[PDB]
């Protein structure tokens, strides 16, 4: 896992481009993805 | 008397602006229109066309 560097991430099918940073948001145990108002990926939980 | 009326009128403006939420309707409408146009433009990427 690499943080604070612009990389290509494939977290089981996200297949998106962006820089990954630590977040204070808390997900539900079953929840994996994250979306904003515009239905764009905003935060993803590390599978490991 | 005029000084007191002026002060009380400004205080009433203070109270009316603080209480009523729809006071800044023009600015809120402009901001909402711009944000909604931006949201529609962004959502247009998800359409097949
Ligand atoms: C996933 O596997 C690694 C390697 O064995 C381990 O260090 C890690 O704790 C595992 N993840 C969880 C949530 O246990």
């Amino acid at each position: 896992l690499v943080k604070n560097k612009c990389v290509n991430f494939n977290f089981n099918g996200l297949t998106g481009t962006g820089v990954l940073t630590e977040s204070n948001k808390k997900f539900l145990p079953f929840q994996q993805f994250g979306r904003d108002i515009a239905d764009t990926t905003d935060a993803v939980r590390d599978p490991q | 008397l005029i000084a007191n009326q002026f002060n009380s009128a400004i205080g009433k403006i203070q109270d009316s602006l603080s209480s009523t939420p729809s006071a800044l309707g023009k600015l809120q409408d402009v901001v909402n229109q711009n944000a909604q146009a931006l949201n529609t433009l962004v959502k247009q990427l998800s359409s097949n066309f």
